[PDB]
Protein backbone atom coordinates (compact mmCIF):
# COMPACT_ATOMS: atom_id res chain seq x y z
CA UNK A 1 0.00 0.00 0.00
CA UNK A 2 0.76 3.76 -0.20
CA UNK A 3 3.50 5.25 1.95
CA UNK A 4 2.46 8.81 1.32
CA UNK A 5 0.76 11.86 2.03
CA UNK A 6 -2.81 11.83 0.70
CA UNK A 7 -4.06 15.05 0.08
CA UNK A 8 -7.06 16.48 -2.11
CA UNK A 9 -9.21 14.24 -4.72
CA UNK A 10 -6.10 11.95 -4.25
CA UNK A 11 -7.36 11.28 -0.75
CA UNK A 12 -10.78 10.99 -1.79
CA UNK A 13 -9.71 8.52 -4.52
CA UNK A 14 -7.83 6.58 -2.21
CA UNK A 15 -11.32 6.85 0.42
CA UNK A 16 -13.04 5.39 -2.63
CA UNK A 17 -11.04 2.58 -3.49
CA UNK A 18 -10.36 1.13 -0.19
CA UNK A 19 -13.81 1.37 1.57
CA UNK A 20 -15.74 0.26 -1.66
CA UNK A 21 -19.21 -1.02 -0.97
CA UNK A 22 -18.99 0.74 2.56
CA UNK A 23 -18.37 4.10 0.88
CA UNK A 24 -17.13 7.04 3.37
CA UNK A 25 -17.62 10.01 4.58
CA UNK A 26 -15.02 13.23 3.77
CA UNK A 27 -14.87 15.70 5.87
CA UNK A 28 -12.29 18.43 5.67
CA UNK A 29 -11.62 19.83 8.57
CA UNK A 30 -8.62 21.42 10.24
CA UNK B 1 -8.67 13.75 11.87
CA UNK B 2 -8.90 12.84 7.78
CA UNK B 3 -6.70 15.10 7.11
CA UNK B 4 -4.08 15.15 10.00
CA UNK B 5 -3.87 11.46 9.91
CA UNK B 6 -3.51 11.34 6.42
CA UNK B 7 -2.59 14.09 4.59
CA UNK B 8 -0.39 16.13 7.12
CA UNK B 9 1.26 12.51 8.18
CA UNK B 10 1.40 9.40 6.41
CA UNK B 11 -0.99 7.04 6.90
CA UNK B 12 -1.32 3.34 6.32
CA UNK B 13 -4.56 0.90 5.27
CA UNK B 14 -6.29 0.15 8.15
CA UNK B 15 -6.12 4.08 8.89
CA UNK B 16 -7.89 4.64 6.05
CA UNK B 17 -10.65 2.07 6.31
CA UNK B 18 -11.62 3.72 9.74
CA UNK B 19 -12.73 6.30 8.02
CA UNK B 20 -15.41 4.29 6.13
CA UNK B 21 -19.23 3.07 6.53
CA UNK C 1 -16.73 24.81 -3.56
CA UNK C 2 -13.03 24.76 -3.27
CA UNK C 3 -11.19 26.58 -0.81
CA UNK C 4 -7.56 25.92 -2.36
CA UNK C 5 -5.02 26.33 -4.85
CA UNK C 6 -5.70 24.57 -8.06
CA UNK C 7 -2.37 23.24 -9.62
CA UNK C 8 -1.50 20.75 -13.08
CA UNK C 9 -4.20 18.48 -14.01
CA UNK C 10 -6.49 19.18 -11.18
CA UNK C 11 -6.96 22.90 -12.76
CA UNK C 12 -7.86 21.49 -16.26
CA UNK C 13 -10.53 19.25 -14.39
CA UNK C 14 -12.28 21.91 -12.44
CA UNK C 15 -11.79 23.94 -15.45
CA UNK C 16 -14.13 20.95 -17.21
CA UNK C 17 -16.54 20.55 -14.48
CA UNK C 18 -17.56 24.27 -13.73
CA UNK C 19 -17.74 25.21 -17.46
CA UNK C 20 -19.74 22.27 -19.01
CA UNK C 21 -21.35 22.71 -22.18
CA UNK C 22 -19.41 26.31 -23.01
CA UNK C 23 -15.42 24.49 -22.55
CA UNK C 24 -12.68 26.25 -21.63
CA UNK C 25 -9.72 27.72 -22.52
CA UNK C 26 -6.45 26.22 -20.92
CA UNK C 27 -3.38 28.52 -21.05
CA UNK C 28 -0.62 27.72 -18.22
CA UNK C 29 1.45 30.74 -19.28
CA UNK C 30 3.31 32.28 -16.30
CA UNK D 1 -3.83 35.07 -14.91
CA UNK D 2 -5.35 31.34 -14.74
CA UNK D 3 -2.40 30.25 -13.19
CA UNK D 4 -1.40 33.46 -10.67
CA UNK D 5 -5.30 33.32 -9.74
CA UNK D 6 -6.49 29.81 -9.76
CA UNK D 7 -2.64 28.27 -8.70
CA UNK D 8 -0.38 30.87 -6.85
CA UNK D 9 -3.33 32.58 -5.56
CA UNK D 10 -7.04 31.40 -3.97
CA UNK D 11 -9.58 31.54 -6.50
CA UNK D 12 -13.30 30.58 -6.46
CA UNK D 13 -16.09 29.21 -8.88
CA UNK D 14 -16.83 32.51 -10.46
CA UNK D 15 -13.02 33.26 -11.06
CA UNK D 16 -13.10 30.00 -12.84
CA UNK D 17 -16.24 30.17 -14.99
CA UNK D 18 -14.28 33.56 -16.48
CA UNK D 19 -12.05 31.27 -17.95
CA UNK D 20 -14.91 29.50 -19.95
CA UNK D 21 -16.53 30.00 -23.11
CA UNK E 1 4.51 18.38 -24.01
CA UNK E 2 5.08 18.77 -20.37
CA UNK E 3 7.84 20.83 -18.76
CA UNK E 4 7.37 19.56 -14.57
CA UNK E 5 7.88 17.19 -11.87
CA UNK E 6 5.15 14.79 -12.55
CA UNK E 7 4.65 13.06 -9.03
CA UNK E 8 2.77 10.15 -7.69
CA UNK E 9 -0.51 8.88 -9.94
CA UNK E 10 0.10 12.22 -12.02
CA UNK E 11 3.31 10.23 -12.72
CA UNK E 12 2.09 6.96 -13.42
CA UNK E 13 -1.10 8.36 -15.73
CA UNK E 14 2.23 9.93 -17.90
CA UNK E 15 3.32 6.56 -18.53
CA UNK E 16 -0.02 5.24 -19.15
CA UNK E 17 -0.63 7.69 -22.02
CA UNK E 18 2.69 7.93 -23.71
CA UNK E 19 3.76 4.27 -23.61
CA UNK E 20 0.52 3.02 -24.74
CA UNK E 21 0.49 -0.68 -26.35
CA UNK E 22 3.57 -1.27 -24.97
CA UNK E 23 3.09 -0.09 -21.28
CA UNK E 24 5.32 0.19 -18.23
CA UNK E 25 7.36 -0.56 -15.60
CA UNK E 26 6.81 1.69 -12.16
CA UNK E 27 8.63 1.09 -9.91
CA UNK E 28 8.90 4.43 -7.33
CA UNK E 29 12.60 3.27 -5.51
CA UNK E 30 14.31 6.18 -4.34
CA UNK F 1 15.64 6.31 -11.95
CA UNK F 2 12.22 7.01 -12.98
CA UNK F 3 11.22 9.14 -9.65
CA UNK F 4 14.36 11.27 -9.81
CA UNK F 5 14.64 11.85 -13.11
CA UNK F 6 10.50 12.76 -13.73
CA UNK F 7 9.56 13.67 -10.08
CA UNK F 8 12.84 15.38 -8.33
CA UNK F 9 13.63 16.55 -11.99
CA UNK F 10 11.81 17.78 -15.27
CA UNK F 11 12.02 15.07 -17.46
CA UNK F 12 10.85 14.99 -21.21
CA UNK F 13 8.80 12.78 -23.27
CA UNK F 14 11.71 10.60 -24.51
CA UNK F 15 12.94 10.35 -21.13
CA UNK F 16 9.39 9.42 -19.90
CA UNK F 17 9.21 6.55 -22.70
CA UNK F 18 12.53 5.34 -21.57
CA UNK F 19 11.04 3.33 -19.05
CA UNK F 20 8.36 1.77 -21.27
CA UNK F 21 8.52 -1.90 -22.86
ZN1 LIG G 1 -2.71 15.42 -8.08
Amino acid sequence: FVNQHLCGSHLVEALYLVCGERGFFYTPKT
Amino acid sequence: GIVEQCCTSICSLYQLENYCN
